[PDB]
């Protein structure tokens, strides 16, 4: 009593993400930098993530936004006209990002703020995307040969890439197999991939 | 050839 499968594959997930991440509005470098500084500060504060998500109202807000304190306000200033009205084409990709971030832990939000601050989004994006592509089918537990250290990522217990993946429910090792795919990790790994792709897209 | 695109700037 439905069409297609319950679950997409990596190609389908990447296509879904790219309908947003590859169709973003163009931002001038100064506006782009202010937006990224704002998002970095929002990722470091659980209340700022909530306040920003509430202000955007999934793109349904009518009327000028209420001014917010701190980083959530700094992001809102990059998405509104001088009147305080939200621009849907600027706000809707941020709504998708906030939606994906709801699946991630506070530890992962702080690591994404560090990745943003250090302009290191592509490394983690490639690692997560490669693990999602190579772990087909996601319903089955499997050991993988991909060694994250050989892709230029720091790898070992407590390294940023290690914590980011461990927080998804993957089983990690310092020796091969470095990563074991667990079906329980599907949602968090997909959300992490979408969040890194959107942050990379927003960074232009 | 050239093409016109919309670019958002800080006020």
């Amino acid at each position: 009593p439905a069409e297609g499968a319950f679950t997409e594959d990596f190609q389908g997930l990447r296509a879904e993400v790219e309908t947003i991440s590859k169709e973003l509005e163009l931002l001038d470098r100064e506006l782009c930098q202010l937006l990224l500084e704002g998002l970095e500060g929002v990722l470091r504060d659980q209340l700022a993530l909530r306040a920003l998500e509430e202000a955007l109202e999934q793109g349904q807000s009518l009327g000028p936004v209420e001014p917010l304190d701190g980083p959530a306000g700094a992001v809102l200033e990059c998405l509104v006209l001088s009147s305080g009205m939200l621009v849907p084409e600027l706000a809707i990709p941020v709504v998708y990002l906030l939606g994906a971030l709801t699946m991630l832990s506070e530890t992962q939000h702080k690591l994404l703020a560090e990745a943003l601050e250090s302009q290191t989004l592509l490394g983690p994006l490639e690692l997560v995307g490669s693990l999602l592509e190579q772990s087909a089918p996601w319903q089955e537990r499997s050991t993988m040969s991909l060694p994250p250290g050989l892709l230029g990522n720091s790898w070992g217990e407590g390294a940023p890439a290690w914590v980011l993946l461990d927080e998804c429910g993957l089983e990690l090792g310092e020796d091969t197999p470095h990563v074991c795919w667990e079906p329980q990790a599907q949602g968090r790994m997909c959300a992490l991939y979408a969040s890194l792709a959107l942050l990379s897209g927003l960074s232009q | 050839g050239c093409i016109k695109k919309a670019v958002w700037f800080k006020c």
